[PDB]
């Protein structure tokens, strides 16, 4: 009944504040992103390109402390809008040719 | 002449507070979505890549708690920029 | 005072509260859409695709009674980023493949 | 002078007010615009 004012409360008390600039304990030890890759399909490898095509759902875990909240139990699935209301890490793959996010419908975040 | 004033004002009231980010139902229901295909055309179908386009108009449908409404009319066909 | 002021107001005027989430005479009478066109070219046309390309300059044309102003006897006319600020028709082509609005120098509307 | 801070609040009172939606000399004579083109 009052649940969705009190989790709609919770996350707005979680990001207001929040600083997408400054990553997890900035300025103390590093964060630990630990990462999962479940390969959907390779598609074709090219000799004549020396290049291989694949599809992937790619992964991240790491922990922030300015996120953490304590009245819901539940494991809270958000919007995936909110990625942009939250510093996320910058990884990248370094000898990739070109690729892209999928968004049939919506972004796949 | 009074219909387009009190449906913006219903609206404005509909979705003041309402939060995005949340399921209907989040805390308390699993949220059925009823969907629904037309193709509009199927193909080519490719063998070289071995995929297949399709065209469709895909539909899905659900009820969300926060919406519900009371106006002079029962179905309101919004702006999809909404 | 002034043209410039006042045309300024007059279009400020219109906008205050303008809501482009409901269409010209929400509720009532359909709105009746006028469209007519002018062709630029048909460019190709491709048995093994089954497909043909088209350039057209297409129009629309329909009243809106919010928009309606007096004191001007011009028509006005505005920089096309208006465009986002007005509702506009819901047209769409069925059998389209794949098309875009031109957008060299500025986009094309 | 050449303060940065002379200089922001100069553009600012130039934008301040500005409508892009209205061209310039709007009701008036048509503007002029030179073209000029350099081929790469
Ligand atoms: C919210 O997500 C967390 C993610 O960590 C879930 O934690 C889960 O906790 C259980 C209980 O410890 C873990 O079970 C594991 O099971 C085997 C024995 O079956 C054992 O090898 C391990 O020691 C461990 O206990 C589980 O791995 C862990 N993760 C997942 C994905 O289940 C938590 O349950 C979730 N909560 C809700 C309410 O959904
Ligand atoms: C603002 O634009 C409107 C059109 O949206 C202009 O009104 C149109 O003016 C023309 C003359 O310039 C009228 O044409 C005449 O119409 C009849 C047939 O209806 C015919 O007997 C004549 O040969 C002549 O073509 C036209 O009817 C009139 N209305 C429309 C809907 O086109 C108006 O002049 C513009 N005003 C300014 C200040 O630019």
């Amino acid at each position: 009944p009052g649940n969705m004012s009190f989790v709609k409360e919770t996350v707005d008390k979680l990001l207001k504040g929040y600083d997408i600039r400054l990553r997890p304990d900035f300025g103390g030890p590093p964060v630990c992103v630990g990462m999962n890759i479940d390969i959907a399909s390779i598609d074709m490898v090219s000799e004549v390109n020396m290049d291989y095509t694949l599809t992937m759902y790619f992964q991240q875990y790491w922990r922030d402390k300015r996120l953490a909240y304590s009245g819901i139990p539940l494991n809270l699935t958000l919007d995936n809008r909110v990625a942009d209301q939250l510093w996320v890490p910058d990884t990248y793959f370094l000898n990739d040719k070109k690729s892209f996010v999928h968004g049939v419908t919506v972004k796949n975040r | 002449n009074d219909n387009i004033t009190i449906f913006t004002r219903i609206l404005d009231g509909l979705l003041d507070g309402y939060d995005n980010r949340l399921r209907p139902g989040l805390g308390e229901r699993i949220t059925q979505v009823r969907t629904d295909i037309y193709v509009t055309s199927f193909g080519p179908v490719s063998d070289t890549e071995m995929e297949y386009t399709i065209d469709v108009f895909f539909r899905q449908s659900w009820k969300d708690e926060r919406l519900r409404f009371k106006g002079p009319m029962q179905r309101l066909p919004l702006n999809n920029l909404l």
